[PDB]
């Protein structure tokens, strides 16, 4: 009693945090597949996803 | 006077193009890779 909002995503535990991805926002997000090889600094942490 | 004339090489290099300057950038120049 007194539930504010629930819903559906992925199971943090089938994909564990561990050896694979991670998820603390919504999408899930692994570390360095396809970064963009001559940018910035700041960038390619939209790739990631 | 002409601009551009016929002799052979001046005693500094811009004449004679070298040719084997093709094989160390294709091997050993690594580049930035595209920081």
């Amino acid at each position: 009693y007194g539930a504010a909002v629930v819903n559906i995503d992925l199971n943090r535990d089938f994909f564990d945090t561990a050896t694979g991805i991670d998820l603390t926002k919504g999408i899930p997000l692994v570390q360095d597949l396809l970064v963009p090889i001559g940018v910035t600094a700041g960038a390619e942490q939209s790739a990631e996803y | 006077k002409p601009i551009i004339e016929r002799q052979g090489e001046t005693v500094d290099g811009l004449t004679i193009i070298d040719t084997s300057i093709v094989w160390p950038i294709l091997c050993q120049c690594t580049y930035p890779l595209v920081e």
